[PDB]
């Protein structure tokens, strides 16, 4: 309720932005039960639909429509044992700054919303902090993602994206950088480089 | 209200960006350009460049033709 | 009905008190003259401001969202 | 150039959003050269004008129109020796949050843009960090402000408005609050309030 009012969304708006699949298949099933060429043809139509909705630019929050290229790579990567609704869950993806994570956790109460809480790094810690929320109308509509981060977590997530492009993805190295950031040791991209040079020297 | 059509090669930083109006003309332009460029280039629509730091640096173009030529050079 | 083109938020807040009354509204003569008149009726201890989105203005937290111009007037007078 | 393209602004747009004063007095002058009741009557018209422009909600950046109440307080506070263009420079004020400040200073090269760099603090350190940029068409038009903050500084700026500002404390305490934040000791607005309560008790 509160977090949705802040970002100008409601269940009716999320329902109207939901794309109904015409594959005749349940999205609870694994990728092996789906035809790659038929899936990619449908993703091309969803991407085309989202590139024509003016309503998206009037909402008081940011969003991105993911490409058919990224969907083709995700199919090849998670085929054949990943669940369809877990793979193609972010074609329409909103991005918001929340005041505190508490207001985002209230979304769990919504029957058609799934919350993936990564605000504490309890599971598979790579330094990134935030909460991802998925609205799904039913088992044959594509899910809609909302990504929430505080300003504090968003800052480190942005520096970590650049360090992971330059140096390559490293789970333990990102986890350790988040400890230095929480300790006041990383206040710029240059400081992260300095801290990294000291971490690499002490090994 | 306007959006930004973005073109980016997957393993290479930076993008070609164009301020455009959402609708049939932009949607069909993007669908056709994605086919001509291939699946190594991503054609995405964002609301504002300041919210998408993963596409930095932005190379802003001023026309649909300029966007096509620059996206083919990625 | 929820899609009325681009909208803003009219905010009412007492200067030394936290929190605000917020209303999603369409920018134009009807909103501008409503705000000008309400600012005179409420006095210069209350600030009537227009913002693009509440998630960008953390200084007005917590937001008390109202659903009509009349509801905004009654709630702003209680600040 | 680059930072303006990123936020969807240009000199022509800023020129069209500039309000021309009818007071017949140069904005390079101090407040003693102006009549309070005439100034406030004009600010009411500028505020009304900005509440009617739909073009503002379509720009790819956030903005706020400041109230006539805040202008009345600023006149009373800075009268009579402050320069008019330094006092009423934020009636239309944009806000853009980012990963760094290196792109922002380049705006100084624009003839009609002034840059106030507070990324290493104000002269009187009150805790606030950011860069403010002012476009002014001529000395007879009201300036337009753009506030730039990294995600890291915007987080503390927010907590400082909420739990610290306008409550009677000295500016000395904000600098201390910013030192605790830079040291990893403040990770929530409640934690800011905790170290403020200890600073005020032990002061």
């Amino acid at each position: 309720m509160y977090i949705l009012d802040k970002i100008g969304l409601n269940i009716e708006i999320l329902e109207s932005l939901s794309y109904e699949s015409k594959l005749g298949m349940s999205f609870k099933r694994t990728l092996s039960h789906f035809n790659k060429e038929e899936v990619l043809k449908e993703i091309e139509l969803i991407n085309n639909w989202y590139f024509s909705l003016e309503i998206i630019d009037d909402l008081p929050l940011d969003s991105r429509i993911k490409s058919v290229s990224s969907a083709k790579m995700k199919f090849e990567r998670y085929y054949p044992n990943a669940t369809y609704n877990r793979v193609f869950n972010d074609i329409l993806g909103f991005r918001v700054i929340c005041k505190s994570y508490d207001e985002v956790l209230e979304l769990e109460k919504e029957d058609k919303i799934r919350v993936v809480d990564m605000s504490r790094g309890k599971s598979n810690d790579d330094g990134f902090r935030g909460i991802h929320v998925y609205y799904q109308r039913d088992n044959h509509h594509y899910p809609i993602e909302i990504q929430f981060n505080t300003y504090y977590d968003r800052q480190l997530n942005d520096w970590l994206h650049d360090k992971f492009y330059k140096r390559g993805y490293d789970s333990s190295c990102g986890q350790l950088l988040r400890k230095y950031y929480e300790n006041g040791k990383i206040k710029s991209a240059e400081e992260l480089e300095e801290v990294l040079e000291d971490v690499l020297y002490h090994c | 209200a306007m959006c930004y059509i973005i073109a980016k090669r997957f393993k290479k930083s930076g993008c070609v960006a164009l301020k455009a109006k959402r609708g049939k003309e932009l949607a069909d332009f993007a669908t056709d350009l994605q086919k001509k460029l291939g699946y190594d280039i991503q054609i995405v629509a964002i609301t504002r460049p300041t919210a998408y730091g993963e596409y930095e640096p932005y190379k802003f173009v001023n026309s649909f033709e300029e966007f096509s030529i620059e996206a083919s050079r990625l």
